[PDB]
């Protein structure tokens, strides 16, 4: 439901708020496997994956889980829309 | 003229002095320029002109000597040659490559500091040789070059008011070939003020005082003017060092200034062809307009300081108003502004030119390199071979073909649309009017197009006036000037002396029109001669005064603007309509050549080169239909392949067809062979039918059309339309890609036309959506779901782990195979690099005319097919043949093409004979008439020469003595009408309608091809939106002045449906179709992805948009 | 005007530290996406080149607080990051716009949505729409006021759905596979259920 | 400053004791410095280090030897001169590869760009989504409810109601009874249900 | 053209009311935050983790 719209000035702590992760690493994709860094722009730990309910490491590929956060790889099992959901922040020096 | 041209009385009235000259002299004799065939210097010598050099041959002579920074060794070309093409043009279209001749051009090397000198020939890549039908040839594609039009170098005096002050300023604007442009200026203060560049304005008295000049010097000459009295004394400078000083800091402020650099770089800029460069052109036009260097050839071609005094001296000579002057040492020249639009100053750059520029771009990139590479190599070992590095000039002539916008598709709609491409005049692309800005000035009409550029040819979109196409008789003075034909006239006698005159030197004679009447001898009989004159106004004037005279009516219309018939009774924009539709006719099965018609349809026809011609006389050994044979005259055997079934750029079908039998003697240049547009040589773009002028149960209202079922049972408007399908199976990461007859979950049944190489089979007729090429790729996703295990599992389809990726017909396409190609990397072919094998499918379609589609005459009055009714429901003549076409008489009148009924009426009298008594002599309305037209056969042909034709009292007279049909009566009584039965209710109609034949054309707009639509499919990626365009399932557009209708509607319920369920709601458009298919409720829209992504764009632009409820 | 622009912070909650920022956002993948054409060419957005100067150049500075650098060194790493971020946000405003490959600027984000094209001027003024169709029109002299000729094909393609639908209810079809595939290639008993 | 990083760590090895110049010794590391840099983020795609070295090997190697021949190089003689077999060296030519950008404006006006008429092979198609929950009413439903006890073994053994697929002891001692009778149970029920009578209606999904 | 976004789509059967059991761990951050991670049904206690 929609009533009116805000547009305030962000501050520090909005953008952190709005992050699930920081970008340390100025690579996009791997040149070869063509996959997703750890610490990239498209990294999957920060966007989530990039297949409908599976891991980067494979040990789970079913919508029998979802919302699991893999112990080794920490993609989070769950729909690939994510990707155009959720943003990233760049800490400055 | 023509051996084999088909016997067409003609009624013109008056005599051709001169043929009409080849229709493809200007792309071919600029090409030959260009190459500097020696098949063209033999023509060039005839001009009365000594030594003449190639185009290519003069950009070599401009690098020709070449020297280093301390000129120890020299540099040289010379000496273009060309070996043979590299296979035939047929063979090199097959196998989609390029078209091309090796070219090595001769380089010499000199020592200064040793005196060795050595020449060896050099390797300069391959050019893209032109073809005998002006055409390139380039990846298999047939491309054309068309000219640009833009403003010659010269001085551009000008004039303007000021709106404030009721001042009015003058200004000399000159544009060189290259550089840096120039303009004086005569300020409201008196203050003559120059900007030498896009830099800041200065006073002319500092230009001229900066070099050479002192104080004193400028009285000597210009001691008679007013605003140099002024300017003499409202500056102050008397130092040249200042003065050159001055001007260089304001040229390029911030530098160190020298005295001797100050000379150094205002020679640089001006007085070096280096830098800057006036063409042999800008010389010649500058050298007459002031009058300098009168009748010398010198090879001058950059500025002299002479001549930029001369143009102060003009400028202040056409301020005072005087109406002419005089340069000491020149001679005597008129003053006058100058238009900018008149043809004496707007030039055409034709192919050769426009392929001389990039060749020259080339040449000097490749001139820096070798000036580059030159110091590093020793001066004993080193050859021009090593030197040279010919990759930029073969990179930039193969990026023009590619890339330039004046090099288009040709349009192979028809021969006449190839034959207007050719000839096509473009003000637009690189180094002419910008397509942003189109001034909406210089897109009308000028005195100077008569007989240079058509008037009535024009595109019908943004683009109208600065596109046209070229005269008939007009030809191209070696300086890029559009020429045209005059006959010499005397004192009150014409002469056989044809002249070809330009604009400007036409402008200082009178030109009287072709219409007028001469006598036997050539007097004129009329005292008092209605001619042109130099305002490019009518006039009229009497004998004495008069200096030429037009060569023939047709001169001022195009070829296609001649081929209407009756083009004086209709008005200049369904003239254009019909002039620019005429060329959207597509072929048909059969040609049938008009009933009536100009006399061009012949010439339009042997010069398109769709019509295979004798090359000697002799006699036709066998005939077949895939070749001819001829025997000549001198023991000579000949061989022509005519094409088949082949597709053109636009999809229409290239047939064609012979016309002689075993034993028949031809004559050179006499046709063999029919293109797809001809019939007996003649141009044969559409049918002549039946047609009756009436309005009928206003099934053909608003300019709608109404055709018989004839029309559809014989295929009298039918067409061959050929489709090309591709694949290419190349290699992946996960496997390669294959092409084969199997492929995973389909049946049997639908290989059935399927080689075991996969491809169809030639003349297996495929339908939406069969398989054309079946080519499996890698897939390797294992994980199947659980069901769909589980269901594999049950049947025999145990798993498979490649996809179906086979090329398939586009839904709404059919036909028969007619063709395949196939290409592999197995043999070598040239295939784009990542492509292992190729595979191309032909399909081809008839089409029968249908509701929607789209018929037009030649008079723009085209209209959709709003029924086609039965041939009982049409209505007859009393003879009982019935009408095939019904036109709606509201139209006719107000969208103002009367000589649609002309047309009609000539060709009831051309269908059936006509013949004239002589009893009391001849009738009075048949005075003028020839003799051959008293009296002609049924089913004869009429020629009705534009500006020439039958005017109406001849034709009255012969639709009053019109023969009678088989029964021995006359249907159509002599005011062209005739009594119609309706085929409905069957009484006669209270009223005679008129009746005759039309010549109708079948317009490419079809609907079998523009008829699509979407339910639900493929979407677009990023903007998450339905694609459209060509591609199936194309979605429509619904845009902003549809939602104001909407919103204007107060449709709020139907607006968001339409922008939120159907467009981009991801998560609501499954619901829907879901629901739809369920028949449950549809639920109420989402966010759309559009305010989503908005949103998130704001977030990252550090602005916190937060929802508020 | 000075009070003017003052008078905005005063009592409005937001305190003027918005407009000094510690850390930048990145708009989320998907608006910038890595996508693998045909042939294996790769296409993305000039965002992620923008991106990268910053977490380069950041990067490196915090590199060389490490090291301890001379000021001169540091001053300078710190502008160019102030330059790249400012590139960043809207290019074009100060200096020389930063430039691909060949001669042509890079589009910032403030580009995405202020220029000709973007949300406010272009992708909001209309979007393309399924279930529609064209075609030219001929005149029908047989209609009723509120009646309209459809051809055959584009109505059946068109009401696809719906004539699914019916044609499964009317035991035509055993399931909506079934009917669909019948659609497809317009078996002739299902013009009695578009009727 | 790149460069600057370079002369830091030269500065940090310069050995005055060796008698040798400043820059002498810094150009090396200054080169080093700059050029590892150049290599390891000039690129939207990282090749690495040894990558992009046998990548920058193969274009001066393919640059220099045309004036051999007066030809660009074709994969035998790259082949010939780089000590390597054509196929690895296709295999360098497609690694070498950059990306385009999207934002580049075709169709000869500033309106379209490259990018408007991308297909999207991921998209949902909704027929599909209905389809499956349709099969999901239609297998798990019905055909499944016919033999009791015989049919639950294949509700564990093709894992339909939990996702996961059992093994035949796995789901032979949930009830009492040995893995080969869990075989012989399934083959009782695949032959039962393997018959046309049924598969007529499940089969029209991908007949 | 068609293309592709290295990812792919699947439609099988969504649910909450059945749900594999969570193991939630808490882990605290060296700048003072803390944050909870749910784990699977291994049984699995990392020690260590990178939080947002
Ligand atoms: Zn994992």
């Amino acid at each position: 439901f929609f009533d009116e719209l805000r547009i305030g000035l962000a501050t520090a702590d909005d953008i952190r708020n709005w992050s699930y992760g920081e970008v340390k690493k100025p690579e996009t994709i791997n040149y070869r496997t063509l996959k997703p860094e750890k610490d990239g722009l498209f990294c999957e730990k920060i966007f989530g994956p990039t297949r409908d309910w599976e891991c980067y490491c494979g040990k789970y590929k079913r919508v029998r889980f979802k919302g699991i956060i893999c112990e080794r790889c920490g993609v989070e099992v769950t729909r690939a829309k994510v990707r155009r959901e959720r943003m990233g922040h760049i800490e400055l020096a | 003229s023509v051996p084999g041209a088909p016997n067409r009385v003609s009624f013109a009235k008056l005599r051709e002095p001169l043929e009409v000259p080849g229709l493809l002299d200007v792309q071919t004799d600029s090409f030959e320029w260009l190459v500097g065939s020696d098949r063209w210097r033999q023509a060039a010598i005839d001009r009365g002109e000594e030594n003449p050099v190639g185009g290519l041959e003069e950009v070599l002579a401009e690098l020709s000597p070449i020297e280093d920074f301390s000129g120890s060794m020299s540099l040289s070309f010379s000496d273009p040659r060309f070996d043979e093409v590299k296979a035939s043009v047929d063979e090199c279209k097959d196998k989609d490559m390029t078209y091309a001749a090796p070219l090595f051009v001769t380089a010499e090397f000199i020592n200064n500091n040793t005196g060795e000198i050595k020449s060896q020939t050099v390797f300069m890549g391959d050019f893209p040789m032109m073809t005998e039908k002006g055409t390139f040839i380039i990846n298999g594609t047939e491309r054309v070059v068309v000219s640009q039009l833009v403003r010659s170098p010269g001085v551009y005096f000008d004039e303007t008011i000021d709106k404030s002050t009721e001042k009015t300023l003058h200004s000399v604007k000159v544009i060189p070939g290259r550089g840096a442009w120039l303009e004086f200026d005569v300020d409201k203060r008196d203050t003559v003020g120059v900007r030498i560049d896009r830099k800041r304005r200065q006073p002319v008295t500092v230009l001229l005082k900066a070099l050479g000049w002192t104080n004193e010097q400028i009285v000597e000459r210009f001691g008679f003017s007013e605003i140099m009295m002024g300017t003499l004394e409202k500056d102050t400078t008397s130092g040249t060092d200042e003065a050159l000083l001055d001007i260089y800091r304001k040229l390029r402020p911030g530098e160190p200034p020298t005295k001797e650099s100050a000379q150094t770089l205002l020679e640089n800029l001006f007085f070096k062809e280096k830098r800057y460069d006036l063409a042999r052109v800008g010389r010649y036009k500058v050298n007459k307009k002031l009058g300098l260097n009168a009748g010398k050839p010198i090879t001058s071609s950059t500025l002299t300081e002479e001549d930029v005094v001369a143009t102060i001296e003009y400028l202040v000579r056409l301020h005072e108003g005087q109406t002419s002057m005089t340069v000491p040492g020149g001679v005597e020249v008129p003053v006058e502004v100058d238009d900018i639009d008149h043809f004496g100053n707007r030039r055409l750059r034709t192919v050769g030119e426009l392929i001389q520029n990039q060749i020259r771009v080339g040449l000097s990139r490749m001139e820096r390199v070798v000036r580059e590479r030159m110091t590093t190599q020793d001066v004993e070992a080193i050859t021009p071979q090593t030197l040279i590095n010919i990759r930029p000039v073969v990179a930039a002539i193969k990026e023009f073909f590619g890339t330039s916008q004046l090099s288009q598709f040709m349009d192979q709609n028809n021969p006449l649309s190839g034959l207007t491409h050719k000839r096509r005049l473009s003000a637009l692309g690189p180094g002419g009017l910008s397509r942003e800005r189109a001034g909406l000035e210089v897109r009308d009409v000028h005195p100077s197009h008569y007989g240079r550029m058509c008037p009535i040819e024009t595109p019908e979109g943004p683009n109208i006036g600065l596109i046209g196409s070229l005269s008939v008789y007009a030809r191209v003075n070696p300086f890029g000037f559009i020429e045209t034909p005059y006959r010499k006239v005397e004192n009150g006698v014409v002469t056989d002396q044809i002249d070809y005159l330009t604009a400007d030197e036409e402008d200082r004679h009178v030109v009287a029109q072709a219409n007028s009447p001469t006598d036997e001898n050539g007097r004129f009989t009329e005292d008092r001669v209605m001619v042109r004159k130099k305002g490019g106004e009518v006039e009229f004037v009497s004998a004495d005064q008069v200096d030429y005279m037009d060569v023939s009516p047709r001169q001022m219309v195009s070829v296609a603007t001649a081929m209407i018939p009756f083009l004086e009774h209709d008005d200049a924009n369904r003239a254009l309509m019909g002039a620019n539709m005429q060329r959207q006719a597509v072929p048909l099965v059969r040609s049938e050549a008009p009933l009536v018609g100009t006399g061009m349809e012949l010439r339009a026809a042997i010069d398109a080169g769709d019509v295979v011609v004798a090359d000697k006389t002799g006699v036709i050994e066998e005939v077949s239909a895939d070749y001819i044979t001829v025997m000549a005259d001198d023991g000579t055997r000949q061989s022509y392949r005519l094409r088949k079934f082949a597709r053109s750029n636009h999809g229409t079908c290239a047939n064609q067809r012979p016309i002689v039998d075993a034993g028949q003697r031809v004559e050179a240049g006499q046709v063999i062979a029919d293109g797809p547009c001809t019939q007996n040589g003649e141009m044969a773009l559409g049918k002549n039918l039946l047609v009756a002028i009436m309005p009928w149960e206003g099934h053909n209202y608003e300019d709608a059309i109404i055709l018989s079922n004839r029309l559809v049972e014989e295929d009298v408007l039918t067409s061959i339309h050929i489709e090309e399908h591709e694949i290419d199976a190349r290699d992946t990461k996960l496997g390669a890609e294959e092409i084969t007859r199997d492929i995973p979950n389909v049946s049997d049944e639908v290989l059935a036309d399927l080689d075991e190489r996969g491809i169809v089979r030639i003349g297996a007729e495929v339908r939406d959506g069969d398989i054309l090429v079946g080519k499996v790729t890698p897939k390797g996703e294992t994980e199947l779901t659980p069901e769909e295990r589980l269901l594999r599992a049950i049947f025999g389809e145990k798993a498979r782990e490649v996809r179906d990726t086979s090329l398939k017909v586009p839904h709404g396409e059919s036909g028969k195979v007619i063709g395949i190609r196939v290409f592999s990397r197995e043999d070598d072919d040239e295939l784009p690099a990542g492509v292992n094998e190729l595979v191309r499918v032909y399909v081809a379609q008839k089409r029968k005319i249908s509701d929607g589609d789209k018929l037009a005459g030649r008079h723009g009055n085209k209209g959709v097919i709003g029924k086609i009714l039965p041939v009982e429901d049409m209505p007859f003549l009393p003879d009982g043949t019935p009408v095939d076409i019904i036109l709606n008489t509201h139209g006719v009148p107000r969208r103002m093409n009367i000589g649609q009924i002309l047309e009609t009426h000539l060709g009831w009298v051309a269908k059936a004979g006509w013949n004239i008594d002589v009893a009391a002599g001849v009738p009075d309305w048949a005075s003028k008439l020839p003799e051959e037209l008293y009296s002609a056969p049924a089913d004869s042909t009429v020629a009705t020469p534009v500006f020439d034709g039958a005017q109406e009292g001849e034709l009255a007279g012969l639709l009053g003595s019109t023969l009678p049909n088989r029964d021995g009566e006359v249907m159509v009584d002599a005011d062209g009408k005739s009594t119609l039965f309706d085929g409905r209710s069957g009484e006669p109609f209270p009223y005679p309608v008129t009746v005759g034949y039309m010549y109708i054309l079948k317009l490419h707009h079809l609907v079998d091809d523009k008829i699509h639509a979407r339910s639900t499919g493929p979407y677009s990626m990023i903007t998450q939106q339905p694609l459209g365009g060509k591609a199936q399932f194309g979605g429509q557009r619904f845009g902003e002045m549809e939602c104001w209708a909407m919103q204007a509607y107060g449709a709020a319920y139907t607006l968001q449906e339409l922008l939120t369920i159907k467009s981009d709601d991801t998560v609501g458009r499954v619901k829907v179709y879901e629901a739809i298919v369920k028949g449950e409720n549809i639920p109420e829209p989402g966010i759309p992805e559009s305010f989503k992504v908005l949103l998130k764009e704001l977030q990252s632009l550090c602005l916190n948009v937060e929802v508020l409820s | 005007k000075r009070l003017k622009v003052v008078a905005a912070f005063q009592q409005s909650g937001n305190s003027p530290m918005g407009m000094v920022l510690d850390a930048v956002p990145v708009i989320p993948p998907e608006l910038r996406p890595m996508v693998q054409l045909d042939g294996g060419r790769f296409a993305t957005s000039d965002l992620n080149d923008l991106y990268r100067r910053v977490i380069n150049r950041n990067n490196r500075l915090k590199r060389l607080i490490d090291l301890g650098a001379p000021e001169i060194i540091v001053n300078n790493e710190k502008r160019m990051l102030q330059e790249s971020v400012d590139a960043l946000f809207d290019n074009g405003r100060r200096g020389r716009p930063v430039t691909g490959p060949g001669n042509r600027p890079l589009k910032s984000l403030s580009d995405l949505l202020k220029g000709k094209q973007g949300r406010f001027r272009q992708n909001l003024l209309g979007k393309r729409v399924d279930y529609s169709g064209r075609s030219v029109i001929v005149v029908g002299p047989q209609l009723k006021l509120h009646q309209c000729g459809l051809p055959k094909l584009m109505a059946l393609e068109l009401f696809k759905p719906f004539v699914m639908k019916r044609l499964v209810d009317l035991n035509h079809a055993q399931n909506i596979k079934s009917a669909k595939r019948m659609v497809e290639r317009q078996r002739p008993q299902v013009w009695d259920v578009l009727e | 400053q790149e460069g600057n990083l370079g002369l830091i760590r030269a500065v940090e090895k310069f050995d005055y004791t060796k008698g040798y110049k400043f820059s002498t010794y810094a150009t090396w590391w200054i080169r080093q410095a700059i050029t590892r840099a150049m290599a390891d983020q000039a690129r939207t795609i990282r090749i690495p280090v040894h990558m992009v070295e046998v990548i920058n090997k193969l274009g001066r190697i393919q640059r220099e030897l045309l004036q051999d021949l007066g030809r660009e190089p074709t994969p035998e003689e790259l082949a010939k001169e780089m000590d390597i077999t054509p196929e690895k060296v296709l295999e360098i030519q497609q690694y070498a590869r950059e990306p385009i950008s999207l934002d580049q404006t075709i169709g000869d006006e500033g309106d379209s760009q490259l990018g408007d008429f991308i297909e999207d092979s991921e998209a949902v198609v909704a027929v599909d989504a209905v389809s499956f929950t349709l099969l999901q009413d239609q297998l798990q439903s019905v055909l499944e409810t016919l033999s009791e006890r015989e049919a639950g073994v294949v509700r564990l053994r093709f894992g339909l109601t939990d996702g996961q697929p059992r093994t035949l002891d796995e789901i032979g001692q949930v009830y009492g009874v040995t893995r080969e009778r869990i075989r012989q149970i399934e083959s009782k029920t695949m032959s039962k249900l393997r018959h046309p009578s049924r598969s007529q209606v499940l089969r029209d999904y991908l007949d | 053209l068609r293309g592709s976004r290295l990812g792919a789509v699947s439609y099988e059967t969504d649910r909450n009311h059945d749900l594999a059991p969570r193991q939630v761990a808490r882990y605290r951050t060296d700048n003072g935050e803390e944050f909870d991670v749910p784990f699977a049904d291994d049984a699995e206690i990392p020690g260590t983790w990178l939080c947002r």
